[PDB]
């Protein structure tokens, strides 16, 4: 099942490229969506504790 | 003359020999929770950002086109 699959990626790859190239401007859009979703939470734990020193640094 | 006698007596019992030393050890208490604290706080700290970083990592070299 899975060489059939395979086999009709290869049929379908060299008779309509348009479905990959959407397929893979949506793997990168869904990836941009992941890194900054990452990044925006590391943001939000940095100044959490960015915070968290400011008031304990108080000695 | 008293004035001088109680000023000169608390001047040698302030600070020259009081017998009373558990000052420094008191300090001593105090500077070193403050230091475990923070301690304790910067391994928190290091470890939350191993954290985030490791699952950055793992985003970052799995991904380049």
């Amino acid at each position: 099942t899975e060489c059939f699959f395979l086999q009709k990626r290869l049929q379908l790859s060299v008779q309509k490229p348009d479905q990959v190239i959407k397929e893979d401007v949506s793997e990168l859009r869904s990836e941009l969506q992941r890194k900054d979703a990452l990044v925006q939470k590391h943001l939000t734990k940095l100044r959490h504790w960015q915070q968290v020193l400011e008031d304990i640094n108080v000695q | 003359l008293m004035k001088l006698v109680s000023d000169l007596k608390q001047f040698l019992i302030l600070n020259d020999f009081p017998s009373v030393n558990e000052a420094i050890d008191q300090r001593n208490q105090q500077l070193r929770a403050l230091q475990e604290e923070c301690d304790r706080k910067l391994i928190t700290l290091r470890d939350e950002v191993s954290i985030d970083l490791y699952e950055l990592e793992e985003e970052y070299y799995s991904s380049s086109s």
